[PDB]
């Protein structure tokens, strides 16, 4: 790269002929003649560096003829003659010069440059760039000056918006003077067009254009877009008119064009188009079988009863975007009573002001973290399965202040691997399981049906200045037992705060290092996290104390059972970035008690399993990509270390 | 029963539905299938461009809303690009010295408004319940990965290779080679 | 009788797994692959 | 302690495939001027600028032209992309303050929990590139008031010996991982591609290399290791001929040791063929595994899909296995099965028509899926399973009543 | 009643100054050339389209 | 039989070509 | 010997098409109003650009 002339040592004693000069025909200099000086075409250094022809290369006939042919197809409006030849620099030698010679096209005689209309653009502007754009001698003057002209005028309203004012045309020319003429264009007609597409199997859609929408009124739209007439068009028009026509949520799409109404150049015509949703839609899922004892397909009555599903789903149910979504499932629909499924989901976006409301009917199955093997060796695991109603509302305030209020109605299960229930947890002794347990559920049966109201509170103040987050974090959870019902009359509460400071042992970073060289800050993390529960509390709502988010290094319930809980921990974070390294850095230390709680539980699973109450742990650990962490972690109980992998962030 | 000629586009589109649901015809049948008898630097990245067979589909989405937005430095505004009090869009060169100039209004420190917020699970309820439900629900009616016009797009370019594929052949043997060998002498 | 007769399943879908676990693991077919195109960008 | 043999044949036999290609720097592809997409332009591209490189360094201004070009083509467009990262930085410089970007946290569906109770773990702030991507691997049953993801799979890609984006040796790699203090889960895999010859230096000829190992600790305390090599040309019959063979060995080594185990070996075929109006794609595999004691076990798989011009809308696709177990002389398995789809558009709604047969337990299956995003006049069948539950309700509290 | 509610509510308010602080700058901007005032939406729609945007 | 021999068959003709 | 340059010849064909459509855009504009034969629905700018044929097919 850069420069080639170490290719041109073919010099002057390193090849002979007799009478013919020697050498491959290289070209050894480029000159660039009749270029003009004007600021809206390039110079002639980056018009020397796209040409095919190279300095210390060779060439041929061919590489002239698509040079001048691109040179004159591609600045017809400027120059459109160039002429291209070659001359030897020297004899007896082959390398030789090519010289391109450009005629551009001129204009006679410009002495004065003026610009007239725009009434928009202040004439403190006006004067310096009718300033720069003049030549030096007046009679032959270059096309392209002309082209500089608009070139200034045009990028000043396109800096503005505006994309409706434009230089029109020049009309001086017989006196020597450039006098560009500044169109400026007013909004005149706004129309509104009413269209819905159909579905079918084709790639192009076809339409249904009518006159008037059927719920929107034609002059509602135009109402909200805000276009009036005598006004600019500012392209930040186009915007809140889209924001404020597409408020009424029951829009699928809407088109706004501006057009320049040819009949009259100071005008501009805005046209809308909109689309409503189309609301209804189902699906059915069927499925057939066939004996096929003989050749005979088997097409008695009793046979083209299918087992599928169904799914009925309708938007804009009682005429604000509310949508609701019901799904049946049988497997068999001459006896449909055996395995039915059903589900039903309801959402409202525009409840309330920064509120949603929303209910559901689901399932859940996960493992319970009570029934868990602690010191003792082997445990069989017990799953939570619950089938119900919940219905809740949710604010977002404050940017990131969350709060949820819900009404549950649900059945619980205890179950073992299957779908076969179980009333106490049991371990092994010897080969043997053990007997009468801890009990599952409140009904002693393992099955419960509770009525809850479920409260959360979440106030979050934390931002990441580049990576490294600081600031405070609290949350607040309330769960209450409503049912007088199999569950019980509870209450069970939690509060967690987590604050992350920068550290007070070291020399504190300055604005320069935080906006010059991007640099983190070191911080420090201090959380704690307390918990309590009143009343006949089952065994699948015990605070569970272990594992990841908790104290690390233990398994995910290795400390016992609790009633009320305490958790404290601190690390020191310090980023590699400022170093030149990847990742960050940290050290971390917790601890979590049951503040002597274990005897509080019913059965008692704290010392059925031989957990103790309390854990202390400490470790290093490295985070990399993203949320990434790889910690080394130490079990004080026992005296063990372990490395652990996960994902996401903690605290 | 020949060979069938004639082919269309609209034979295209059938044959490519097939295509498509190729990959959910094929079944865990062969254990079952035993069962039921024995009982008797640089970086390497996605292209910018989407995929292969490319057509400019539709114009259809080509609205979306905005927030008008207040900007990590002050007295700037964004809707969708900055602009910067005098109604003009900012420059390479002035946000330089804003930052430059913001060196000393960032020194007091003051946090509040952050930029960048936590965004919660549920931030948009509207947008993720139905935005683009008409091309979800026409996807749902014609079962195919790929438009006619992609195909009518990689089609003629493979044609138009082989066309010029002749040209460069009749050319080298009929014009270029007699007078290279010409001027070999 | 006969449609709870087959109490094996209808066949399912195949997918490449791995043996001990049962994880998706990535597919060359020719119907699929023909359409995927990459690029090279420098780093940072 | 090996997988059955079903596995192998199900995962040596599925489809006419396709190998890795070449990626190609777009701004110096085309020097300057913007491009378009076409596979065989860019595989010329690769290989014509090595040659040219060859000719270059033996001496040839005409080739050193071309090489020089492309070079000023490449620092030109090189540079560009580093302003266009400088720019970048400063927008974001600008928009955000020190403040970074976050992600969106994960979404995991419904839940009896206030479900933002977790979600604060899952929103960080990006470190946008290097190389690498992450994503977390949940589980089926997590546990009660937690997140469910455990594990992290990692994915890396690359070409690494390219001259200037004149690439060689397309290659990546797949790592999932899960630790925690009891168990050990490790599985990954790799694969490289090698290009021999692209038209017209040659006809397209690529093979391939996979490797895979899986370590599950404490259930298995043996790990698994396999290795595939095969190889693709379009010919050997015919103009534009997709053929392809290939070859595959898996062992189980026991304590980790790649020495000592069962061990399985397999070839396969691939090939697709155009006769009359029929088009047909056939894949065919025969492996020879080891048993645990006792010794050889063979079985034949064989894939089959007829691309049909007239009635382009019927997909049709057929299946077999052979099964040889020992006393081969009277214990031949042998299993098939067809497979047809068709799709309609009636009443406003888009049908789908599957029919699936297993010729062992002569069984027809039928499934028909429908869709109406115009109306609810697909749900006049859903009068069908309601009157069966009230006749099975009424003879309830009949019974419930006495 | 005593803690959570005027923390949110201090909270909102800011939010809410903040937006009158953005239309204030933008009739700024178009008060320096010689154009119209920038014509926002009512308070129905600023708490729909909280719940609908695309950009932020 | 038929997938040792004529897969061995496809892979003497590919090593024909290289 | 000196055949034109591809890339440089499809170029400019595209923007030859580009002149084609402007063509029949102002052609329209001038003269695609006026009437020559009533019965037909035959106009000037049909009928001075010789196709009188295309008229009679699309009839
Ligand atoms: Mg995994």
């Amino acid at each position: 790269k850069r420069n080639w002339k170490n290719l041109v040592t073919d010099s002057e004693d390193l090849e002979e002929k007799p009478g013919e000069r020697s050498g491959t025909n290289r070209c050894v200099e480029i000159v660039i003649e009749g270029w003009p000086d004007v600021g809206n075409l390039p110079t002639a250094d980056e018009l020397k560096d796209l040409l095919t022809v190279q300095e210390g290369h060779i060439f041929e006939k061919q590489d002239l003829l698509d040079d001048r042919r691109k040179l004159e197809i591609q600045y017809e409006d400027y120059i459109a003659e160039v002429e291209i030849r070659t001359e030897y620099v020297d004899g007896k030698s082959n390398h030789q010069r090519v010289v391109y010679k450009f005629t551009p096209h001129q204009f006679r005689g410009i002495n004065a440059i003026d610009i007239k209309g725009a009434a928009l653009m202040p004439a403190s502007e006006v004067e310096r760039i009718c300033n720069e754009c003049l030549p030096k001698q007046p009679y032959m003057v270059d096309i392209a000056v002309m082209d500089k002209v608009r070139n200034r005028i045009e990028q000043w309203y396109q800096s503005r918006g505006l994309p409706f004012c434009y230089v029109g045309f020049f009309d001086g020319m017989d006196d020597g003077i450039l006098r560009a003429n500044v169109t400026e264009a007013k909004i005149d007609n706004v129309s509104v067009r009413f269209v819905r597409p159909k579905l079918t199997g084709d790639s192009e859609l076809e339409y249904s254009v009518y006159d008037e929408g059927k719920v929107v009124k034609a002059d509602k739209i135009i109402e909200a877009s805000g276009f009036q007439r005598g006004h600019h068009y500012h392209v930040e028009d186009g915007y809140d008119a889209m924001n404020s026509i597409f408020a009424c949520g029951l829009l699928e799409d809407i088109n706004i064009e501006p057009e320049q109404d040819p009949s009259d150049v100071n005008k501009i015509n805005v046209k809308i188009r909109c689309e409503e949703v189309q609301p209804k839609s189902m699906e059915l899922d069927l499925d057939w079988s066939f004996q096929l004892k003989n050749g005979i397909p088997s097409i008695n009555r009793q046979s083209l009863i299918p087992g599928g599903s169904v799914e009925v789903s309708h938007e804009n149910l009682f005429g604000n975007s509310e949508s609701a979504t019901l799904s049946l499932s049988a497997s068999d629909w001459r006896n449909p009573s055996a395995d039915l499924g059903f589900s039903v989901a309801y959402s409202e976006p525009f409840y309330k002001p920064h509120t949603t409301r929303n209910a559901q009917l689901f399932n859940t199955r996960k493992t319970s973290t009570i029934f868990t093997p602690g010191g003792e060796s082997e445990v069989p695991p017990v799953f939570v399965d619950r089938f119900g109603l919940k219905g809740w509302t949710s604010q977002i305030t404050g940017q990131d202040n969350k709060v949820e209020h819900a009404l549950m109605l649900q059945l619980v299960s205890t179950l073992d691997e299957n779908g076969q229930v179980v009333a106490k947890g049991t371990k092994v002794q010897r080969g043997y399981y053990a007997d009468n347990g801890p009990p599952t559920t409140n009904s002693g049966n393992g099955r419960d049906l509770s009525l809850s109201y479920q409260g959360f509170f979440a106030l979050d103040n934390v931002r990441f200045i580049n990576g490294n987050q600081l600031g405070e974090r609290m949350l607040f959870q309330v769960d209450q037992g409503l049912n007088p019902l199999s569950g019980g009359i509870y209450n069970r509460a939690t509060a967690s705060y987590t604050k992350f400071l920068e550290a007070p042992f070291l020399p504190k970073l300055t604005t320069e290092q935080l906006w010059k060289e991007r640099k983190a800050p070191n911080t420090v993390v201090l959380h704690a996290k307390a918990g309590n529960a009143l009343g006949d509390v089952a065994a699948y709502d015990y605070f569970s104390l272990g594992g990841p988010y908790s104290v690390r290094g233990y398994s995910h319930g290795e400390i016992g059972a609790a009633r009320r809980f305490l958790e404290l921990a601190t690390e020191v974070r310090v980023p590699l970035k400022n170093y030149g390294l990847p990742g960050t850095a940290y050290g971390f230390v917790e601890y979590a008690t049951d503040l002597g709680s274990g005897r509080e539980l019913n059965g008692n699973p704290t010392e059925y399993y031989r957990k103790p109450g309390r854990g202390m742990s400490y470790g290093l650990g490295l985070k990399a990509l993203g949320a990434c962490r790889f910690e080394y972690a130490r079990d004080c109980n026992a005296g063990t270390g372990t490395f652990l992998v996960n994902f996401g962030e903690r605290f | 029963l020949r060979v069938k000629t004639d082919k269309d586009l609209q034979w295209w589109r059938t044959k490519q539905r097939v295509i498509t649901k190729r990959k959910s015809a094929r079944k865990r049948d062969r254990f079952k299938k035993q069962i039921a008898v024995v009982n008797k630097k640089l970086r390497k990245k996605i292209s910018s461009k989407g995929r292969r067979y490319r057509s400019l589909s539709l114009a259809r989405y080509l609205t979306a809303t905005r927030k008008p937005r207040l900007v990590g430095l002050d007295n700037l505004t964004k809707i969708d690009n900055i602009t910067t009090l005098q109604g003009a869009f900012i420059t390479k060169e002035e946000k330089q010295d804003s930052l430059n100039l913001t060196i000393q209004r960032k020194q007091e420190l003051t946090n509040s408004l952050k930029k960048s917020q936590i965004k919660k699970r549920s931030r948009h309820s509207w947008k993720k319940r139905s935005r683009h439900q008409f091309s979800r629900n026409h996807y749902k009616y014609r079962k195919r990965h790929t438009h006619g016009n992609g195909k009518l797009r990689v089609m003629n370019k493979k044609l138009k290779k082989f066309k010029a594929t002749n040209e460069l052949r009749q050319w080298w043997w009929n014009s270029f080679l007699p007078r290279y060998l010409s001027n070999l002498q | 009788d006969a449609k709870a007769q087959q109490e094996p399943d209808r066949r399912s879908q195949y997918t490449r797994h791995y043996a001990f676990k049962g994880r998706g693991r990535k597919e060359f077919l020719r119907s699929d692959m023909k359409n995927d195109a990459n690029e090279l960008v420098p780093t940072r | 302690r090996l997988p059955p043999m079903t596995f192998f044949v199900e995962q040596m036999s599925e489809g006419v495939l396709k190998p890795e290609g070449w990626a190609t720097m777009e701004t110096v592809a085309g020097l300057g001027e913007e491009v378009t997409e076409d596979e065989g332009a860019e595989s010329f591209n690769h290989v014509y600028y090595r040659q040219m490189y060859e000719l270059a360094v033996a001496g040839d201004p005409w080739a050193q032209r071309e090489y020089a070009a492309m070079l000023r083509a490449y620092d030109k467009g090189c540079e560009s992309y580093r302003a266009s990262y400088e720019e970048a930085d400063v927008d974001a410089n600008v928009e955000y303050g020190v403040e970074s970007y976050v992600v969106d946290p994960i979404d995991f569906g419904p839940s009896f929990d206030p479900e933002d109770m977790y979600s604060h773990r899952h929103a960080y702030a990006e470190a946008a590139d290097a190389g690498v991507t992450v994503i977390p691997s949940q589980d089926y049953y997590g546990p009660e008031h937690d997140d469910p993801l455990n594990g992290i799979v990692f994915q890396y890609e690359a070409q690494p010996f390219s001259r200037h984006g004149w690439g060689g040796v397309p290659f990546d790699l797949t790592v999932c991982c899960e630790k925690d203090k009891t168990s050990l889960c490790l599985q990954g895999e790799t694969h490289v591609s090698l290009v021999h010859s692209v038209p017209p230096f040659g006809p397209r000829h690529i093979t391939q290399v996979t490797g895979s190992w899986e370590v599950l600790r404490p259930n298995i305390k043996d790990v698994m290791y396999q290795l595939e090599v095969d190889t693709f040309k379009d010919g050997l019959l015919g103009k534009s001929d997709h053929a392809g063979c290939g070859l595959m060995l898996a062992r189980l080594g026991e304590g980790g040791d790649p020495r000592k185990g069962p061990t399985a070996v397999g070839v396969r075929l691939q090939d697709t063929l155009r006769v009359g109006p029929f088009k047909l794609e056939a894949c065919a595999s025969k492996v020879a595994v080891q048993g645990p004691t006792g010794g050889k076990e063979e079985g034949w798989g064989a894939r089959a899909f007829v691309g049909y011009d007239w009635l382009p809308g019927l997909g049709m696709a057929f299946d077999f296995i052979q099964e040889r177990t020992p006393e081969e002389g009277g214990k031949r398995l042998r299993g098939y099965g067809a497979n047809f789809t068709y799709d309609w558009e009636a009443l406003g709604a888009a049908f789908g028509m599957e029919v699936d047969y297993v010729a062992a337990s002569e069984s027809v299956f039928v499934s028909v899926n429908a869709f109406s995003g115009n109306d609810y006049r697909l749900g006049w069948l859903l009068l069908l399973p309601a009157v069966n539950y009230f006749k099975e309700t009424v003879s309830s509290l009949w019974a419930r009543l006495r | 009643r005593r803690f959570l509610h005027p923390r949110l509510d201090d909270n909102q308010r800011r939010v809410e100054r903040e937006e009158e602080r953005v239309w204030a700058l933008r009739g700024q901007q178009r008060r320096a050339l010689g154009l119209h005032r920038p014509h926002r939406p009512d308070k129905d729609a600023a708490w729909r389209l909280e719940q609908m945007y695309d950009d932020d | 039989k038929f997938i040792f021999w004529a897969a061995m068959v496809y892979a003497t003709l590919y090593g024909n070509y290289e | 010997e000196n055949p034109m340059d591809p890339r440089i010849r499809e170029l400019m064909a595209a923007e030859g098409m580009d002149d084609k459509l402007e063509d029949e855009g102002f052609k329209d504009t001038v003269l695609g109003s006026a009437i020559i034969n009533p019965y037909t629905g035959l106009d000037m700018k049909t009928y001075l650009d010789g196709k009188e044929r295309h008229q009679a097919e699309l009839v």
